[PDB]
């Protein structure tokens, strides 16, 4: 939205009231730990391929 | 001030608050849910887990 | 090889998996559907103190139930 602050060189705007806002922030920390059996993934059941 | 929704609930078996239970319910853990111990994949049906 | 409930169509012989590998077969002599499941395997971990202290060794079989392997313990990480 287009807005224009009513600026003046002898005028100020002071709040007379407040509010308390509690916001939510979500942050990743640690993903899934994986491990790979290289011989069984590559060949599988095959001593000649091993 | 009321902190009953972020403090732990001892009625739950896992000492988690109501908001933490909501945050656990929103995320679908999908794979690696619980543990896929061996013996459980020895039994097989038509549709198999990834 | 286990007995399976996968209803093969009568013109079908082999049933395959996601990675294009055979996991169901039809036995030719007895027309039944067998499910193939690969044998038990997993990683082996060695839990040890330093060799400057002692030589006693514990072995962790990762992800394997303890019945399908002395001081045998169930850990939710493997048989110890
Ligand atoms: C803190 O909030 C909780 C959750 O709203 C309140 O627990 C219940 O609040 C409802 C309000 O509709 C009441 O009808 C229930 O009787 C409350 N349950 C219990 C066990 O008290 C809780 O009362 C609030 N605490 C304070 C001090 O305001
Ligand atoms: C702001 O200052 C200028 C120059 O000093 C002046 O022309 C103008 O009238 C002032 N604004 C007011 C008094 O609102
Ligand atoms: C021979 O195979 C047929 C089907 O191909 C089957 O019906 C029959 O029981 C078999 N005979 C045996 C296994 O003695």
């Amino acid at each position: 939205a287009e807005n224009s602050v009513a600026y003046s060189n002898n005028s100020i705007a002071i709040p007379t009231n407040f509010t308390i806002s509690v916001t939510t922030e979500i942050l990743p920390v640690s993903m899934t730990k994986t491990s790979v059996d290289c011989t069984m993934y590559i060949c599988g059941d095959s001593t000649e391929c091993s | 001030f009321n902190f009953s929704q972020i403090l732990p609930d001892p009625s739950k078996p896992s000492k988690r608050s109501f908001i933490e239970d909501l945050l656990f319910n929103k995320v679908t853990l999908a794979d690696a849910g619980f543990i896929k111990q061996y013996g459980d994949c020895l039994g097989d049906i038509a549709a198999r887990d990834l | 090889l286990t007995e399976s409930n996968k209803k093969f169509l009568p013109f079908q012989q082999f049933g395959r998996d996601i990675a294009d590998t055979t996991d169901a077969v039809r036995d030719p002599q007895t027309l039944e559907i067998l499910d193939i499941t690969p044998c038990s395997f997993g990683g082996v971990s060695v839990i040890t103190p330093g060799t400057n202290t002692s030589n006693q060794v514990a072995v962790l079989y990762q992800g394997v139930n303890c019945t399908e392997v002395s001081n045998v313990f169930q850990t939710r990480a493997g048989c110890l």
